[PDB]
């Protein structure tokens, strides 16, 4: 067996403009095995109705998924992606940075 | 076109 | 324009005691997903995942559904067999993956046929690129190799990879031509990020492009070498297009000397960009 740990990118579909509607994405890749729990968070709270792509995998057999939700960014609200996987002993949290 | 596997493992 | 690929990515995960394995199959043409099957759907069917696939009629969906269901049982059985081969506990969950399909050149010659498997994240067995012989990753897979050489399965797979795989790829590219044979050129811009009194970051963005293949470079005056540029992996936007960025750290006040160059099939020539105050 080889287990691989999820690698995570958090980003918006379009360049963020405060008060303008957009999509928030959490792209989780490079993991094995495929069971995984992913939440998008707004100020620490689980966002409802987040959708995800169909499970697929890369050339090295590692899995990938896109989690996403419609959102409206604001100056003060903090968004993040929180991931739990068998390779981790506590969740990984990646904050959304609008410049990345 | 999905192709079914033949002999098992 | 150029080469294409038809790929299926199939995952089966045992769930002993919690009943039957999770079986999921997904199909892609080039960078675009076009079908799925998932055993856990309340009525599991092979289904379209690109709008242009709704052009295939009911016979296609029924046939494909049946094929998925046959492999569902193939994997049920093969998962139990691998558990015995490796002398693992009967209670644990394990994963088999299978990848198969064809890569073609622009004149439709087969560049490579694939039919390949992994178990618990490592290679198990693979049809070699000759489409005639098998490469086992370990001694458990040697038992499979012998059974498949005895069965002559290589020839069944080769006939698919050289024939039907290519014929159906062609069909799908025709059904989905408006999107699969399109290009979307990147929309690009440079951002400026203050840091210290000695340094700033310039980030060169490419957004909304299809296909996923892209290359970004930075140049200082003439060019760039022995370089410490930061790059992210190319990522899906969620709307069928992709994103990428590449960043450099430069001296305060020298930002105008750096240029970003974006290379993509959709552009008539490479795009050159600067930071625009």
């Amino acid at each position: 067996m080889i287990q691989r740990t999820p690698k995570i990118q958090v980003y918006s579909r379009h360049p963020a403009e405060n008060g303008k509607s957009n999509f928030l994405n959490c792209y989780v890749s490079g993991f094995h095995p495929s069971d995984i729990e992913v939440d998008l968070l707004k100020n620490g709270e689980r966002i409802e109705k987040v959708e995800h792509s169909d499970l697929s995998f890369s050339k090295d057999w590692s899995f990938y998924l896109l989690y996403y939700t419609e959102f409206t960014p604001t100056e003060k609200d903090e968004y993040a992606c929180r991931v739990n996987h068998v390779t981790l002993s506590q969740p990984k949290i990646v904050k959304w940075d609008r410049d990345m | 076109l999905y192709l079914v596997c033949g002999e098992r493992v | 324009m150029g080469p294409h690929s038809l790929r299926y990515f199939v995952t089966a995960v045992s769930r002993p005691g919690l009943g039957e394995p999770r079986f999921i199959a997904v199909g892609y043409v080039d960078d675009t997903q076009f079908v799925r099957f998932d055993s856990d759907a309340d009525n599991p069917r092979f289904e379209p995942r690109a709008p242009w696939m709704e052009q295939e009629g009911p016979e296609y969906w029924e046939e494909q559904t049946q094929r998925a269901k046959s492999d569902e049982q193939w994997f049920r059985v093969s998962l139990r067999t691998a558990q015995r081969y490796y002398n693992q506990s009967k209670g644990g969950s394990h994963t088999f993956q299978r990848m198969f399909g064809c890569d073609v050149g622009s004149d439709w010659r087969l560049l490579r046929g694939y039919h390949q498997f992994a178990y618990d994240g490592r290679d198990y067995i693979a049809l070699n690129e000759d489409l005639k012989t098998w490469t086992a990753a370990d001694t458990a897979a040697l038992i499979t190799r012998r059974k498949w050489e005895q069965a002559g399965d290589a020839e069944y797979y080769r006939a698919y990879l050289e024939g039907e795989c290519v014929e159906w790829l062609r069909r799908y590219l025709e059904l989905g031509n408006e999107t699969l044979l399109r290009t979307d050129s990147p929309k690009a811009h440079v951002t400026y990020h203050p840091r210290s009194q000695v340094d700033v970051t310039l980030r060169c963005w490419a957004l909304g492009f299809y296909p996923a293949d892209i290359t970004l470079t930075w140049q200082l005056n003439g060019e760039d070498l022995t370089q410490d540029m930061e790059l992210v992996e190319t990522r899906p936007a969620g709307d069928g297009t992709f994103q990428k960025w590449a960043a450099v750290v430069v001296p305060l006040g020298k930002e105008q000397n750096y240029t970003c160059h974006v290379h993509h099939k959709g552009l008539p020539e490479p795009l050159t960009l600067r930071w625009k105050p």
